[PDB]
């Protein structure tokens, strides 16, 4: 699982 | 009305630093070591950047995740290039302003055969003069390089994407007068350089994974570059992998 790449793809910025 | 090249410069990313410590030796362990750590920060900036491409947003998250994860090292290989090409003509790496390898840093142990597969990179834009635009235009394009076996959930989307920023590097060309057999030319040598880029990746990506792999080597990853490589080893053994060329 990519957790750290999703979050910064849907994170705000 | 901004034109595309001028949007793909505004969010080009600040210059980031090794916070390497030269007070200290050299040594191809440290030196690897810090650049791992550096390219965890530059990839972490590269999502931050893609999500900004007009574009890149429009296709499904996984695609957006799935081009992030096959082009970051095509990325990040080009981007040094152009930092090393602007920095000197000199053959050196300009990594980060606080980590500069010259030809006697390059004397370190290992430390060559990693280094000129990166050096041709900067190499071939100093032989092509190659231009801030174009650059632009050639590194949005190395990250739309490679897609699944098959293909994305947004692939009509993406060919579209794709489109837009070949004919945006056409526009770069043209810009510099130039025509006719001579751009269909700079055309020809730029997407050379575009599809050698996929060579470039299979040598940096060998030492990449093996480091990582290997435990024995004490070779760390920050989190970024873990989970990327984690996830791309297996794509590369299943032939999960449809590398785009411009010439066949
Ligand atoms: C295995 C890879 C090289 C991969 C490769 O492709 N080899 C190039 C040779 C090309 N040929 C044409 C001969 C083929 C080499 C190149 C740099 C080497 C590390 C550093 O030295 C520092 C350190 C020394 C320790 O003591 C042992 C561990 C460590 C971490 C080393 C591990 C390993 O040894 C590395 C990664
Ligand atoms: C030769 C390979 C290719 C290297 C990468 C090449 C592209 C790059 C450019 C940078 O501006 C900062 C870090 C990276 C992203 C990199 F330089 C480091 O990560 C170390 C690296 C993986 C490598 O040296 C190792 O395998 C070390 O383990």
């Amino acid at each position: 699982e990519n957790a750290l790449l999703r979050y910064l793809l849907d994170k705000d910025d | 009305t901004p034109t595309l090249v001028s949007l793909l410069e505004v969010i080009e990313p600040e210059v980031l630093y090794a916070g390497y410590d030269s007070s200290v030796p050299d040594s191809t362990w440290r030196i690897m070591t810090t650049l791992n750590m550096l390219g965890g920060r530059q990839v972490i900036a590269a999502v931050k950047w893609a999500k900004a491409i007009p574009g890149f947003r429009n296709l499904h998250l996984d695609d957006q995740m799935t081009l992030l994860q096959y082009s970051w090292m095509s990325l990040m290989a080009f981007a040094l290039g152009w930092r090393s090409y602007r920095q000197s003509s000199a053959n050196l790496l300009c990594f980060a302003p606080d980590l500069i390898i010259n030809e006697q840093r390059m004397t370190l142990p290992d430390m060559y055969d990693q280094c000129k597969h990166m050096l041709y990179v900067s190499s071939e834009l100093h032989r092509l003069q190659v231009s801030y635009e174009e650059y632009l235009c050639m590194k949005t394009l190395l990250l739309l390089s490679s897609v699944p076996k098959d293909g994305l959930k947004s692939q009509e989307l993406f060919d579209e994407i794709r489109m837009t920023y070949i004919k945006e590097l056409g526009k770069a060309i043209v810009k510099r007068e130039g025509n006719s057999s001579q751009n269909w030319q700079r055309f020809y040598q730029l997407t050379k350089l575009l599809d050698s880029m996929h060579e470039v990746v299979e040598n940096l990506l060998n030492y990449c994974f093996q480091t990582f792999l290997d435990k024995t080597m004490s070779i760390e990853f920050p989190e970024m570059l873990a989970e990327i490589i984690t996830n791309q080893i297996p794509k590369y053994s299943n032939g999960n992998i449809k590398k785009l060329l411009f010439h066949q």
